């Protein structure tokens, strides 16, 4: 995908993950946990629901039209019904074919988008406190039990509370 | 340990499935639905539009009114269903434009017939034949009138009824081409015959061309239909010399969403809004590749028998 | 202090507008334009193409000549406009396959007629009628001749016209069915016509059927229409036994940008380059749902009555 | 948006910004200002004008055609000019509508990318010397009067003038 | 130094070239492919469908057996090409829905003749012509058989010739307009004519019509021609009192590829899959601009000369 | 592009690259250096290859048609096929029109895409031990031979063995 997240900085997937499409795992003072991220989840799941919706109107009655099958030949009218059925067809198909490509990309690149947003909100929260260790995990230079990970998770972390902390166990180096 | 990793992730399913985008003819996300209907339920279903089945039947012999059709005379119908092995079994006949004619009715949705008064005076009424059997009985269409010689004189027949109504009015009417001379002087007195159907704003002539065809339900003559539309305040008239297969009424052309459809699938108690030769289809999704005759609210019909649209994220499993 | 922030940012309106995207079913950004023409100026706009109004008179009508189309000889259009409460108000008449003449001379948009000097030996010419009154005085279809004994025979007519021209010439001529065989031989000798017009490549031989229609301006009788086309090099020849309505000479096929529309909206004073029954539209959307009868510069004619094209950015108000 | 910027880490938009569509707020020495930037605004306005422009040809002059509206019943010829027209408007009334939303999505996602765009460039230039602080807003670590804000708005700004004292500024800590 | 400098970057090409996308009119990229076939061969190839060069004849008259075409009969092809100057040399004729007839036959494939055994007993068989000279001789269709009186009548004929195959069997017939009353007499003793083709399910009655029309190769009367089709199991009878062309046998339908195309240029020694009137065309792009008019595998034919699609990325040269 | 990064942040493209689409040059202890990318290089074409099969099906065979140029004026049959051929080239024209305009679009895209996917997975490798220059370049503060920029191009670097030399380098500051 266009964001390089999903199947490219993110290893891969987690079937794990029951509870939502998008999440996080942590290993802190009180051993491992796991939690799914709702907003992004949903903000996914938005785009993705009645997609087909927004190109397609829902489908018309039709009632009597042309035959389109013959049991005589009869040439240039009958020629024509033909020739106009399988122009339509063809049309149809044309869309049909472009429409799945069209939609999966975006499908693809969007849900790719949403991976990586949430990461980068992530980190711009921890600011300087915190290191990308390049594999979609993050490194946090303080004693970070389950609230301060639910503090993260929830949008509320104060980065100010942590930064003595964080600069201490950075910076034990030089040599 | 006094730090913490916090690490970033998605989902993922064990049994994921392929798609299709702009740049990768197949890539595998974690679920897709189907966007083609490939699969008929196998019957056409008796609701929710009216289903006729002609049986025995095709739609305009129900309509002119082969004996063996009787049972057609009153139904209307959203959708006609005529079977392959439907006969003819009343006079052998043939319609210019018939594929015209079966259009319009289908489209009217109905074969309801009202009788007019017309009065044919000087003329023998309700010929009957062999070939058209009601019962142990000679008969005939019974939406047409045979007429031919009362005593020994067919005088030139002037008829006329008028339209009053709100309607456009639809007349069925032929002529008879016979086999002999011999059976033309002895039907119709003249040696030529002639029929002229006229309004206000337009005509038909036909002359009949004796001889022999190929005999069917031993017959060797024929009869050609045509038809007349006529417009309110329009007048239809009627001017014959001989030969005429006159109408006994008209049919009611209502603006109709019906139609007539060719198949041999079984009718059977289910429920569908989209009906094919094949059968009924679900309507859930937006393609198809039943069938290209399609009647009701149809998936638009495409060559493609699958399409996947993702419904998920791409799905990676672990390396 | 001795540090400083900077901001980034974007703008926002007060008052933005939703609309469609393959992510969102509604969503606001800052700035819309409308894509489909759904508002006619309500009249037809004089300029910028050739309108003509037909009035009380059909493309037919007048390139037939009856007589209260007299003052559309001569002209030529763009686009000819035919009115519901048009009538016709000479000889009644019909004309098999009329929608396509009707077509064929729309396209050629123009009326204008060339008079050729057909010699008819041993019959009277310019045949008048009651039904057809130029003035008070009776009359005919101007383009056309009708044709009847002189003293007490009508031969059998024999009469060619060479196309010397650059040009396609199309011919208009007719054939008259009368009410009664009194009528018949009192006009034409013979008891049966025939008219056989050709060219080196094509034929069309007609034959007329006695007998009362309903009255039409005082007439029962009836004329029949037809048409030929005569190529460059080629020879029109006419041959009759009687009946024969004659041409007085051709129109000239131009390939044109003609054409012609049912509508009863007035035309009036503007300028516009797209024209429809309901008036003139405007032309710089791409799209329009006001009619798919169209002529000139037109957006094409969609279903939807609105779809919104975003101009601007997501817009965000204050949360 | 797929960046995230617009309706994400930019809490929202600026009605006070006439000015352009994109640009900058800040606080320093001399008070508080604003302005626009031009070169982002008119990468946006380029790649909307005319954005239909490159898919519908300018449209055409027709003349004469097939009618389309019938005062009498005639069954096989009516019956075939009726389905020549509804299958043509159908399928011109698909792609108005596929258009619309592709061309929007289009739309939504360049003007977000555009903002991204600025915010990345900015961030770029002062290096080291700033903090994001994950509102859209950076925070610079020392006295940066009218010119010094000119200087990172027009590209000119020298980040290695600056870097002892944002130096001195971020590392007044430990503890 | 004791540091390091790594830089990112991509390629750039020094001729670089100019694209659209959904953002620019035009933006420069490494590459780009021509994705419309501006360009013909300017010949047709012989390969890899069989191209039959009509010369100098028609397709009907190739079928009809028109003397000069007698190189064609035992033909068949995929495509069969007609050219401008190709001419008729036998008796004048016309045929009635003329480009109905030539497709079904070009959509056959085959001009190859089955004879039948008619028999026509009381009548003088093989009728020739000086129109229709094959050799020094005059001759006539070699497919049709002009009938004529045998001593001093014309008998009723009346004969059949059933399909007892499995295949739908097409039969072309005519009947003979002469210019004279004297010249219908002497052929066929009645004074006027009929001709009468039926099936089972079908008929066509045509009279003819005396009278000069044009001279054509010393020729001022005419043939129409006409055709039935007939089914399996079904029966074609004849019936005529004068003025038939009578069939000698049947032509098979097949259900073909097969199709015709006007066009004047040469055939030649190359493979393509893709022909037009302009010549051959290649095939590896999806679109052209040389003819809507294609047969076989072909680019779909588009308003535009030209559409270039990139293959690379954005080109960048030094600023 | 809306990366920002390809006619961005990238000056320009390099001529003298002809061993790949992608990639890297540099300056060290041993003198200066080019290599290609070619996994990026390769994700690219990947996806522009055969691009149009995927919304083209392989060229259909089409055998007996209608007529599409006429000798004689006949109205009504005439008219219809004309208009019938008529809609159906339009509506293929405006088919091919969009086509490249949306494929041309994925294009440019993708590969703005994969630059920047290169380049930040190339600053992730890196860590603290480096700066972002802005111009698509790293400053990175150690002694770094071509075998250790091998080891960046490869993805095998081990930050954590020049951490405590590139701090020294870094930190040579404050005043
Ligand atoms: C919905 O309903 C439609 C009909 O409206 C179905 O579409 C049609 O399907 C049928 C068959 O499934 C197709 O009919 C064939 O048409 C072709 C082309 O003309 C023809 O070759 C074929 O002949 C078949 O029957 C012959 C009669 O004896 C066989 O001899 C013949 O050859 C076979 O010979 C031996 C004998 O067993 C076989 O072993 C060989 O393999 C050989 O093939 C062959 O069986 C049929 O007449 C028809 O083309 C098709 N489409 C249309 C537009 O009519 C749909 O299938 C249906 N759709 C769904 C989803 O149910
Ligand atoms: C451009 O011009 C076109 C015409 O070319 C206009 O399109 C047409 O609009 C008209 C009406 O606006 C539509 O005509 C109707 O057709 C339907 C279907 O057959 C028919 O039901 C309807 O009947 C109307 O008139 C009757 C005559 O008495 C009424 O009795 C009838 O029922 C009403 O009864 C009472 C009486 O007042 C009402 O209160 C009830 O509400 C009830 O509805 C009804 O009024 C018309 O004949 C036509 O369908 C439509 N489209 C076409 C393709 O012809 C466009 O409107 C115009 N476009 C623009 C943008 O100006
Ligand atoms: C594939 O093959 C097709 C044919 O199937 C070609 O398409 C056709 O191309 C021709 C010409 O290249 C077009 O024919 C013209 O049609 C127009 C419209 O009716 C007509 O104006 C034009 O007249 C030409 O010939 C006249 C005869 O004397 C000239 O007088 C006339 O005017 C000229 O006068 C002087 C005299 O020399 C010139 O100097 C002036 O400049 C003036 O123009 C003019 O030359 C032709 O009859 C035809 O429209 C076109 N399209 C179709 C659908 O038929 C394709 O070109 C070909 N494609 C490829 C790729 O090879
Ligand atoms: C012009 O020539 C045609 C061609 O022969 C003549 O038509 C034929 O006329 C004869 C004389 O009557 C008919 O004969 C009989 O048909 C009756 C029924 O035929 C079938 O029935 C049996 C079962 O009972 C089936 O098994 C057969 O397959 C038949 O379909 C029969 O009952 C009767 O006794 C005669 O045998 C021919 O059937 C008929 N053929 C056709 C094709 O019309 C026509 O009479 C003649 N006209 C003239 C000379 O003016
Ligand atoms: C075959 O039968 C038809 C059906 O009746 C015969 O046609 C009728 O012929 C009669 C005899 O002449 C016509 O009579 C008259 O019509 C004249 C005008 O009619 C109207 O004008 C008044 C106003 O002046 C209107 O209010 C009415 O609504 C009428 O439209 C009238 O001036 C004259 O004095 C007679 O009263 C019939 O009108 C006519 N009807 C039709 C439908 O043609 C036809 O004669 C006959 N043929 C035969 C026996 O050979
Ligand atoms: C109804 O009137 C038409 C119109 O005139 C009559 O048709 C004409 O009949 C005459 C009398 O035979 C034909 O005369 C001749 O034609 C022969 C060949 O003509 C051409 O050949 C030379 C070269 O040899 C060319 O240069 C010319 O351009 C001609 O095409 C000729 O050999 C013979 O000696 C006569 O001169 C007319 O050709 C013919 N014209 C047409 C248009 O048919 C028709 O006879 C008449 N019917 C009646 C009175 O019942
Ligand atoms: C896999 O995909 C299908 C299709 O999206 C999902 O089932 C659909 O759910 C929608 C609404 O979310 C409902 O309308 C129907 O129940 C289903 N629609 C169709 C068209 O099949 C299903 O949720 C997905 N399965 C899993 C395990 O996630
Ligand atoms: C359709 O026609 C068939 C054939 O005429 C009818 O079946 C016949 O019915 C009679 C009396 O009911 C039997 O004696 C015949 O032997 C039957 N023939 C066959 C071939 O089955 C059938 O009744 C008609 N179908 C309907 C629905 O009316
Ligand atoms: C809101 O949108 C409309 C439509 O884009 C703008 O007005 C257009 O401006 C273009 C060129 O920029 C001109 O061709 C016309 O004056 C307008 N075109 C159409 C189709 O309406 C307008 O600028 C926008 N309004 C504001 C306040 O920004
Ligand atoms: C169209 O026809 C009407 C009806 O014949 C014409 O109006 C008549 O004009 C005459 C004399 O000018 C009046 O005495 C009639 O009473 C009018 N009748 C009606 C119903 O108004 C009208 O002149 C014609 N229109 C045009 C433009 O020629
Ligand atoms: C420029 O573009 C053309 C078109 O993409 C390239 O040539 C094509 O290469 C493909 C497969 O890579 C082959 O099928 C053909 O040889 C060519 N196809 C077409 C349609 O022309 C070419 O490689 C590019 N040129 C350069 C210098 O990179
Ligand atoms: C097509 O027709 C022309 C014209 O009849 C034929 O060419 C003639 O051939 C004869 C004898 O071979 C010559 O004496 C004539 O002078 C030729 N006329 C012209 C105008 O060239 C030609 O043979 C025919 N073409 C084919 C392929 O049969
Ligand atoms: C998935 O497929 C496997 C292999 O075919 C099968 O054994 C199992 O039933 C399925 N399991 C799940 C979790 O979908
Ligand atoms: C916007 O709409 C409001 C509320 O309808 C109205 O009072 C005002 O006139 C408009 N103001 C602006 C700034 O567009
Ligand atoms: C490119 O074009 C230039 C200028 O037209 C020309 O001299 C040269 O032959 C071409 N060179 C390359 C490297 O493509």
């Amino acid at each position: 995908g266009i964001f390089g997240a999903i199947a490219g900085f993110i290893e891969n997937g987690w079937e794990g993950m029951v509870d939502g499409w998008y999440g996080f795992r942590y290993q802190n003072s009180e051993g491992t946990g796991q939690a799914a991220d709702l907003k992004s989840t949903q903000a996914a799941i938005d785009q993705i629901n009645g997609k087909l919706n927004r190109v397609i109107e829902r489908t018309n009655e039709k009632f009597h039209q042309i035959e389109k099958e013959f049991s005589e030949v009869e040439g240039r009218i009958q020629d024509l019904e033909k020739y106009v059925e399988d122009t339509k067809i063809d049309l149809w198909s044309y869309n049909a074919e472009l429409l799945v490509a069209l939609e999966n990309q975006h499908t693809i690149d969007l849900t790719d988008a949403e991976m990586n947003k949430l990461f980068e909100k992530t980190r711009r929260q921890l600011r300087e406190n915190a290191e990308d260790m390049g594999d979609g995990c993050f490194k946090i230079y303080h004693k970070c039990d389950n609230a301060c990970i639910e503090s993260i998770r929830t949008g509320t972390y104060d980065h100010y509370i942590y930064r003595d902390e964080a600069l201490n166990n950075r910076f034990q180096s030089g040599r | 340990n006094n730090t913490a990793t916090l690490c970033l992730g998605h989902h993922a399913v064990a049994n994921g499935t392929l798609v299709k985008t702009m740049s990768d003819d197949q890539i595998e996300v974690t679920n897709a639905t189907e966007l083609v209907q490939s699969i008929s339920m196998g019957k056409i279903c008796n609701k929710s539009y009216r289903i006729l089945d002609g049986r025995n039947c095709t739609l305009i012999d129900a309509m002119l009114g082969d004996p063996h059709c009787d049972a057609f005379q009153y139904e209307s119908w959203d959708l006609f269903i005529e079977r392959s092995n439907a006969f003819s079994n009343c006079y052998p006949y043939d319609i210019p434009d018939y594929a015209s004619l079966r259009s319009i009715v289908a489209s009217s949705g109905t074969v309801e017939f009202t009788a007019e008064g017309f009065t044919w005076t000087g003329v023998t009424q309700n010929g009957r034949s062999g070939a058209c059997k009601r019962g142990s009985a000679d008969s005939f269409f019974s939406r047409l009138n045979w007429l031919t010689k009362s005593g020994s004189s067919y005088p030139t027949l002037n008829v006329t009824m008028p339209n009053n109504k709100n309607f456009d009015k639809l007349y069925i009417w032929g002529i008879h081409h016979p086999s002999s001379n011999q059976e033309q002087t002895k039907l119709y007195i003249q040696e030529s015959g002639r029929v002229t159907v006229s309004t206000k704003r337009s005509q038909q002539t036909i002359i009949p061309n004796i001889g022999s065809r190929p005999l069917v339900r031993g017959q060797s003559g024929r009869i050609s239909i045509y038809w007349t539309i006529v417009k309110p305040g329009d007048i239809l008239m009627i001017n014959s010399n001989g030969n005429l297969v006159a109408p006994r009424g008209y049919f009611k052309l209502n603006t109709g969403k019906s139609s007539v459809m060719r198949s041999d699938v079984p009718i059977d108690i289910c429920v569908s809004e989209c009906i094919t030769p094949n059968g009924s289809i679900s309507n859930d999704k937006p393609f198809q590749n039943v069938n290209k005759v399609t009647y009701g609210k149809c998936p638009k019909y495409i060559r493609q028998n699958t399409l996947k649209l993702a419904t998920g994220m791409r799905n990676v499993p672990e390396k």
